[PDB]
RNA sequence: ACCAGGUUGAUUCUGCCUGACGUGGAUGCUAGUCUCAUAGAUUUAGCCAUGCAUGUGUAAGCGAAGCGAUUAGUGAAGCGGCGGAAGGCUCAGUAACGGGCGAGUAUUUAAUCUCUAGAACCGGACAACCUCAGGAAACAGAGGGGAAAACGGAGUAAGAGCAUGUGUUAGCAUGUGAUGAGAACAACAGUGCAGGAGAGUAAGAAGCCAUCCCAUCAGUUAGUAAGUAGGGUAAGGGCCUAUUUAGACGUAGACGGGUACGGGGGAUUAGGGUUUGAUUCCGGAGAGGGAGCCUGAGAGACGGCUACCAGGUCCAAGGACAGCAGCAGGCGCGAAAAUUACCGAAGCCUCCAAGAGGGCGGUAGUGAAGAGACGUGAAAACAAGUGUGUGUAAAAACCACAUGAGUAACUGGAGGUCAAGGCUGGUGCCAGCAUCCGCGGUAAUACCAGCUCCAGGAGUGUCUAUGAUGAUUGCUGCGAUUAAAAGGUCCGUAGUCGAAGAACAGUACUUGUUUGUAAUGUGGCUUAUCGAGAGCCGAAUAGAACGAGAAGAGUUCAGAG
RNA sequence: CGCUAGUCAAGAACGAAUCCGAUGAUCAAGGACGUAGGCUGGAGGAUCGAAGACGAUUAGAGACCGUAGUAGUUCCAGCAGUAAACGAUGCCUACGCUGUUGUGGUUAUGAGCACGGCAGAAGAGAAAUCUAGUAGGGCUUUGGGGAGAGUACGCGCGCAA
RNA sequence: UGAGUGCAGGGUUCUAGAUCUGAUACAAGUCGUAACAAGGCAGCUGUAGGAGAACCUGUAGCUGGAUCA
């Protein structure tokens, strides 16, 4: 049926594929994901923003050119993903840092993630656990609790969050 | 169909009256009156909206069953009444006056204005004709007629409206280096000064505009109102002044120019 | 009289054009009776029907291009 | 019923034809091929039976459920 | 009732069409006025909008202006003389615009006659008014207006119409 | 912007079958929580029990009975006024004024706006009231009063058309004239109604351009093509009729037949494409099938009338009534689709209204059609429960605090394609399995089971249409010596295609400026714990108006051949 | 299309300082020719020989072989419209390596132009091989896994086949 | 202006039918052996006769022939 609201995941073409199999499986392993969906959601997200830079690079006019480059990196910026020294108002680093997207990899999109900040910033003895603290309500940002383990975190919000103790 | 249309679906309504598309399927059906259709706005929706004093049906009722709400100098007690461009909206309690403007983007505004600025509006001439008796008539944009006034005045001028008496004031006409208001197109809502007119026959006439902050813009005359005895405006436009900006020129002024 | 109009159809899929023609029947007056005839080029105006089919008027017309009889050199050069 | 034909149909099931009755109703189902075509080995049959007296006959044959009687 | 709706008529290339609607009211007819001679009577017809129509069904008399002299008068109508669409009209005195019609002369003699250059401008005129001859054309429409009114002819246009009168 | 298995004892090719992946319906097995959408379209535009979906009164049109009164009052039966022509449902018919873009006439328009703008007398009835009183019912009679801003007449303003001057063209002058009216009331301090001229809204008719398959359908048409004159209409017109002229349309597909609601849009997609559109917006048509119609500003109306045909219902047998492609609901038909639920609240529409009405619309209930976010433990310490408050029209859910606690996975597979066992027991070309290739004749990693593994996971298998696979439909981009494939040879019309040199012109061609897009989609930003969602911004297709450039295309010339 | 003379029209190629000036390429519909065998009428009839009849051979031969024998095989006036009608390679127009051998004209005797054969090479192609090399030049015909099937129904031509 | 209904015809789509005649599948039935080797008469295309049946015979053609001589 035909009716509101985008589906965010793509099938891969050839389901038992070896290369791709093995692959998958460490990354899943490695960050305490829970299944095959939370990980091509992510892959979908990257894509996306490649395609911006491609667009950006081949297109014949300047006006475009310098307004959408700006947008582009200040927003990946913002989310603590594309960490450089970009220069504004000099055309050439422009075009230097939009070709240093080209290689951006999901690894740095999962690591935005808040079940992973919460364990790598110590808070946590594994990423399961993490997870299970982010369930149960024991986790905080801003003075208010955040129930779910997808939260990406902005660049900077990292001295507001924190942990207490269990109910019982 | 087997008769006249008494609905209009929210989806079909005019974009300058800028209501939010999802809240119901139905919008306010105009009553027939001095302006088009196309050109004006009920009144219910600038109490509710552009100017908010209600909040419910029950209360826009009682404002106008009470007779508080004055329109161009006379009382107006139906709810579905069309206001229009340059158009004086006053309450003689607590003594506010406003016009009705377009915002850049060519939406409606409500601009808050002086006791007078209240006096006057403009309109623009459209036909003139002689009647039973020998008696010389002119009419205007928003349905406006006549009698007697000054034989010289031209189809398309612009003429200045005293709205106690209901009598013309003063008149101007379409010529290079006077200030001109822009009604409907892609630059709506824009003020300029006219750079030069290029005339065509039998078809609309072109228009060459300078803008206050350099920009050159061209339109066709059936789109301009002229607002000015020569140099400089008579009415008091919007706290921005009716200049529009690229989201170009929106980032060089935020972020700075690109240097070479 | 028939008036004939011609013009090209662009084809998408294919990247090219067929020619089109129509056929329009329209009012000559006894102005023009001698003057206009077969193969020459018309100016019509619209109006209000006329008939079940008429619609248009002839107003002036364009004659058939002659450049010159072109020249004969006399005997005596 | 929607024809009025008379047709063959096969039944899947390793016991499958003790679990149907003459004058029974039965829905029937296609082989899978582009058009209608015969399927393995059996010549010149073009359905399959999937469904006895409102019951899948697969919960029939491995005695997960029983006839409507 | 009667229609004046195209649904029925072929195409340009001689081909039938198809019928995609039930009639309307807003492209409907009425039947034919004849308007005899005779005792006036005349009906009124409700129409769209709720304007009013006057059908004259009998006349008897028309307001007949002369065109060089610039005057009016009202006279009796006799009989129908001559018709340019079908001569059953003319055999059966119908009134209509266009048709040419006997009158009584004798209002225009006594005007006429004061012009002392009368005879030798229009002889022609001059003679038929001796005989009692009086003839004039129909100009409104009796079926839409409700009366008819005309003008006296003279000059070329008496030698024109005569010509179609006689045997 | 991608491949794999299958003709042989092996090999290299042509070629088709099958797998792997989106999407629309149907269906098996299994199912914890919360949020946003959507549901008798496909078959029968089949048939329908019941209840509801359209009515409205003020200080201010007329006011009967009753009640009551020092000649007051009341409170209203009917009449009048305004609406019932919108919205809702469906896709039968239509290859067409059905669809897109421009233009504003040869037209009519209750309400509403601006300017302007009204000295008028007389008479009956109709309904309700009162007295009889019919009929099985549905529905009606006699007789007698009496009102209007209802109705008909009188005068009187006004006044269509026709003719001539003068200003196209209003207007004015003059002659002639059919027709022929008109509302006030209340003071809580206002509300109405007659005439004109211009607007505003809505139709009717028109201009240009685009529109499906069959040649085993090649000729079609005679109101047909045109002219003159008249009738008719709100209005142009063969719209209709009389006499004259023979036209009009076709291989660049006429005419006939079959099929179809048309767009904005949807699905797939590197690009070029291929398929669909009953279905939130716009426009069209219908109300069992056909046809006629009164009233009105507006209907060829069906929750109006009238007749036939097909079907029904009640009767006292004489007659009456009725039409769910509105909302619930029932029966059929099918492989196929929810509650005879609440609603002085939100968005709007209707009236004589500081108020009344609305199944239009909103709120929940039901269902693994679709789309988000999360549970099913951690190493010290875990959903779903419950109670208060909130929330709403009233609710439930959601959220806040406080109490208990310790519950929570299945579907398809394991010989190759294709991820994962020559494990143990039965069966012996049987019973079965297998999209394709192939397994089983007593030593079956392929059947039937046990046990371990694999894949996706609140989900997974199957059937059926379609897009991709596919350069197996080829414009980009395939083939024709031998695999399928150059007419036995010429002539020839329509069709498609056509020198050098010197000049010329602007309709195609390309481009500027201005128009032309609500939703959807596209580039963004901001707020619901997050994410779909919601709100605001910017640019945009095809199509049209006016300019510009002249290479290619086009037209002409001859001290060129 | 193959004996010799005489006669009657038109065509191809070659040589060269002739004339006209875009008159042209390809082609649905429409028209003309088309070995052999067959058919309608006339002439004729040597040789050969479908059908038919015998003799042998064989299990059986109706066939192959031998004897015999008719329609046809020839000519004039027509109908018909098919072939492994094949170099199984459409028609115009281009760009393209060498050696050798022909046929007809012309020649500074060095060579050319038209129509051919042959042998290598380089490229090409699944190979065999090359009318197949290079290429978005123009126009027509035509194929889309085997079978059923070039069959059924309708239609057009023909005396029939 | 016209609903309905008489009587003849057409145009479409389905369906019945004694009997005849195609095709396809027939584990392996009966009679021969026509093709693939010079397949025991080299094969094949057109046309015309004949015949239980494959097929045989005359006439013109082709090599995809058993010969590039």
């Amino acid at each position: 049926v035909k009716s509101k609201g985008i589906k965010k995941i793509v099938v891969p073409h050839r389901p038992f594929e070896r290369e791709r199999l093995v692959s998958e499986m460490y990354i899943v392993g490695k960050y305490g994901l829970r299944n095959k969906r939370e990980l091509w959601t992510i892959q979908k997200m990257c894509d996306s923003f490649k395609l911006r830079a491609k667009d950006l690079l081949i297109t014949p006019d300047e006006k475009e050119f310098t307004l959408s480059s700006r947008r582009l990196l200040k927003k990946l910026a913002e989310w603590g993903v594309f960490m450089e020294d970009v220069d504004y108002n000099n055309k050439q680093s422009l075009t230097n840092n939009l070709e240093k997207l080209l290689d951006l990899a999901p690894t740095s999109f999962l690591e935005r993630r808040l079940q992973h900040r919460i364990f790598d910033l110590g808070l946590a003895s594994s990423v399961h656990q993490a997870r299970a603290f982010i369930h149960a309500r024991r986790v905080k940002i801003n003075g208010s609790v955040v129930n779910k383990p997808g939260y990406l975190v902005k660049d900077g919000e990292d001295g507001f969050i924190e942990v207490v103790e269990s109910k019982r | 169909v087997r008769g006249p249309r008494k609905h209009l679906k929210r989806l079909n309504a005019p974009k300058s009256w800028s209501l939010d598309k999802n809240g119901g399927v139905f919008a306010p059906r105009t009553s027939t009156g001095p302006h088009s259709m196309q050109e004006s706005i009920p009144l219910c929706l600038l109490l509710t909206r552009i100017l908010k004093v209600a909040s419910n049906n029950k209360e826009i009722k009682h404002i106008m069953k009470n007779r508080l709400i004055t329109v161009n100098g006379n009382i107006r007690t139906d709810s579905r009444y069309p206001v229009g461009i340059m158009d004086v909206l006053s309450i003689k309690k607590t003594n506010e006056h406003y016009r009705l403007l377009y915002n850049i983007a060519g939406k409606f505004v409500l601009h808050k204005i002086t006791e007078e600025e209240a006096q006057y509006r403009i309109a623009k001439v459209t036909n003139k004709k002689v009647v039973k008796g020998n008696i010389p008539h002119t009419y205007t944009s928003c349905g406006g007629s006549f009698k007697y006034a000054d034989p010289s005045i031209s189809i398309g001028d612009s003429v200045k409206i005293d709205i106690k008496t209901s009598k013309i004031v003063e008149n101007s006409s379409l010529e290079v280096g006077k200030v001109v208001y822009l009604i409907k197109g892609k630059n709506i809502g824009c003020l300029g000064v006219i750079t030069g007119i290029e005339k065509r026959e039998g078809t609309h006439d072109i228009v060459n505009i300078v803008d206050k902050v350099g920009r050159n813009f061209s339109t066709i005359f059936s789109n301009i109102l002229v607002v000015g005895a020569d140099d400089n405006p008579w009415v008091t436009f919007t706290k921005d002044e009716g200049i529009k900006y690229s989201e170009y020129e929106q980032s060089i002024k935020e972020y700075g120019p690109m240097n070479e | 009289i028939v008036v004939v109009k011609r013009y090209l159809h662009y084809v998408k899929k294919y990247k090219r054009y067929e020619r089109r023609y129509k056929n329009v029947s329209v009012h000559l007056s006894p102005c023009f009776k001698g003057l206009v005839n077969v193969g020459d080029t018309v100016i019509c105006g619209e109006t209000r029907p006329l008939s079940k089919t008429k619609r248009f008027v002839v107003v002036g017309f364009e004659k058939k291009e002659i450049k010159e009889k072109k020249l004969k050199m006399l005997s005596e050069i | 019923v929607r024809l009025n034909k008379k047709v063959i149909a096969y039944v899947p099931h390793d016991g499958g034809l003790n679990q149907i009755e003459i004058n029974d109703e039965v829905i029937v189902e296609g082989l899978g091929k582009k058009g209608c075509r015969s399927k393995g080995d059996i010549p010149g049959v073009r359905f399959r039976v999937c469904k006895v007296q409102k019951v899948s006959l697969k919960a029939l044959v491995t005695k997960k459920k029983e006839r409507p009687a | 009732g009667i229609s004046r709706s195209n649904r029925h008529k072929r195409k340009e290339t001689g081909g039938k069409k198809g019928l995609h609607e039930k009639k309307r009211k807003n492209n409907c007819g009425r039947p034919p006025s004849n308007t005899r001679i005779g005792e006036r009577r005349v009906k009124q017809v409700r129409v769209r909008g709720g304007n009013i129509k006057h059908r004259a069904l009998r006349l008897d008399t028309g307001n007949i202006a002369c065109k060089t002299h610039n005057f009016t008068l009202n006279t009796s109508i006799q009989n129908v003389m001559y018709h340019p669409s079908n001569n059953e009209f003319m055999r059966t005195n119908i009134l209509t615009k266009s048709a040419v019609v006997k009158i009584n002369g004798q209002p225009f003699k006594h005007e006429l006659e004061k012009d002392q250059q009368f005879e030798s401008k229009d002889p022609v005129l001059f003679d038929n008014l001796r005989k009692g001859n009086c003839y004039a054309i129909i100009t409104s429409r009796p079926g839409q207006v409700g009366m008819a009114d005309g003008y006296l002819l003279q000059g070329e246009e008496l030698k024109f119409y005569m010509e179609k009168f006689k045997k």
